[PDB]
Parts: structure tokens; sequence; C-alpha cells
């Protein structure tokens, strides 16, 4: 949640892919900030 | 006029040096591990 | 004239301070381990 918002904000590549190992998880993938 | 013109080329070189610094400072954030701060 | 001339010496000191900063910022990249980003 909050890490993937952080890690994608700064281009950290390998952080995202292990966060995107949870396949069919679109709700936090398109989750919004405040 | 040439006093300001010499200052322009030094400032334009300065902001160009700040680009490569800022882009490289983007790169350390892109490649640095973190555990404790999570 | 001396107003711009005083500004030139402050700018020339500024870009000199930016050299040692940028060279040292090169040094942190030279010496920093990485595991997670690979």
């Amino acid at each position: 949640k909050s890490p993937l918002h952080f890690a994608a904000s700064y281009g950290r590549i390998n952080t995202c892919q292990r966060l995107l190992q949870d396949i069919s998880d679109t709700r936090l993938l398109n989750e919004g900030d405040l | 006029e040439m006093e300001i013109l010499k200052q322009k080329y030094r400032l334009k070189d300065l902001t160009f040096l700040l680009e490569k610094q800022h882009e490289l400072i983007k790169l350390i954030i892109q490649k640095m591990e973190i555990i404790s701060e999570t």
C-alpha cells in the first residue's frame, strides 16, 4: 500500500516487481492517495 | 555588457551542472535499499 | 559596476562550492552497497 506508493514515486524497480508478484491485485494497484 | 555576458555563461554552466547532479541524486533514490524505515 | 562585480565573486564561489559537493556526491555512489535494487 504505502510502500508501493513510495517505491513507485521514486522509480525503485525491483521493489515494485515483488510488490506486483501478488497477481490479480488491481484494487491497491489503482488505489488513491488522500 | 561583457561583464553580465560573462556572468550568463557561468550561470548557464552552473544550472547545467545542477541537472547532472539532480539526475544522479534521483539515481541514488532509485537504487538504495531500506529496511528499518520501511 | 561594483554591484555586479561583488555578485560575480559570490557566484564564482558558489559554483566552486558546487564542485566539491558534486564530487563528494560522486563519492557516495562510488561507495554505497546495494542488494535489493541489484
